[PDB]
């Protein structure tokens, strides 16, 4: 029930026009804690089950061993939206504390934040 | 509905206490988050303090931590402002108002928002007489 | 045609589920400016003609006299979502250096990139 | 349809240089990042050098900057590595290897991400003979 920022669930992104976005599928939580709690939405960002392997900075590499997605999978810094808290479905696991700092360095390259 | 009123003005010495009180009507207390502003003549409205919607956080201005402190109840539907160390350069125009947007003074700044549903005003006054 | 960070562009939001966001709009360019080239989508934050003032940390106020949407406007920085180049419309105006800082700094607080 | 092959491989004495070619089919040029990966026996894959599948960005290991140059010639689909001031400690099987993904080596990084379309190996040896 209580967001934290960095949990990984299972939201249904579509419809999401047009190409990339689909159905039901994992999302990590990226927005801080503060608003994790009294905002009606939350920032996610997408996990990606396709070709799964850090192609460019903004990507970080996340595993089927530890954590319950599918396949070897990727998280997509630079695909990004905002749902309605009402779309997540349900959680599957949190990213390591070394994990979320990979995400955290990467965010602030897709949003230019560095410099 | 009907919305706010400020009552417990006055007159006060330099250094000395006094605690406002704000009564709310037409919505619920738990649904909205209550601020303080006052406004001297000659300077812009100044932020003081906000209780959040929920009651967990509270922010207030640098020239104010110390002093002044918010506090709600919410079987009453009343919000009260305790200051205390009162200067005369406290000496201004105070308001209660509410905001009914998800997320006002729940994150740690040393600024207050401004409201978009206002009440009628209160006079505090601090000077030697 | 070259898409900039800061850009206030016009996008259609719409369809987007559930409520907050609709059809066309404008938003402002996040998203930085390396994957503002090469990159099939773009990053935007919302901008908000309803109830316009400063509410919270992840709001940034701008103002129709600079720029040239309607009436005065909000960033919302907590709404965000990353649309396909070709969603844009057409640009209207670009951020000031300084209203480009103000951006970067509540853009870091609803991600909790701080600490 | 098929893909990548490397040619130029061979042996050097330590501070030589070498030129490797990488001739490509079966897709345009200008659609895809070709990267260069060599492999050392007993060490893992290591990535050497990119160009943007439009040309305008090179990111290469800090190992090697400052000696190997990478460049295309988009009207050949030929990509080329210019290898200098060979150390013996360069040694390794060198592939050159196309990834179809968009903005990839576009980005100003010490690090090369490894590819996914590959090609046939090349043998590049140094040492005194």
């Amino acid at each position: 029930d209580p967001i934290r920022r960095g949990d990984v669930y299972l939201a249904d992104l579509s419809p999401v026009q047009g190409s990339e976005q689909g159905g039901v599928r994992p999302v990590v939580i990226i927005q801080n804690d503060t608003g994790n709690k009294y905002s009606p939405t939350v920032i996610v960002a997408a996990i990606t089950g396709r070709i799964n392997k850090a192609k460019i900075p903004t990507h970080v590499e996340i595993e089927k061993k530890k954590y319950k997605l599918d396949k070897d999978s990727v998280i997509l810094l630079e695909q990004i939206r905002t749902l309605d808290k009402k779309r997540l479905k349900e959680k599957l696991t949190y990213l390591s504390d070394d994990k979320m700092k990979e995400v955290d360095n990467a965010l602030m390259i897709s949003l230019g934040l560095n410099a | 509905q009907v919305q706010l009123q400020e009552s417990g003005g006055g007159l006060v010495q330099p250094g000395g206490s006094l605690r406002l009180s704000c009564v709310v009507s037409g919505f619920t207390l738990d649904d909205y988050a209550i601020g303080w502003f006052r406004q001297a003549p000659g300077k812009e409205r100044e932020g003081v303090s906000c209780i959040s919607s929920s009651g967990d956080s509270t922010n207030y201005a640098d020239s104010v931590k110390g002093r002044f402190t918010i506090s709600r109840d919410n079987a009453k539907n009343t919000v009260y402002l305790q200051m205390n160390s009162l200067k005369p350069e406290d000496t201004a125009v105070y308001y209660c108002a509410a905001d009914p947007f998800p997320g006002v003074c729940t994150y740690a700044s040393s600024r207050i928002y401004e409201h978009d549903y206002w009440g009628q005003g209160t006079q505090v006054t601090v000077s030697s007489h």
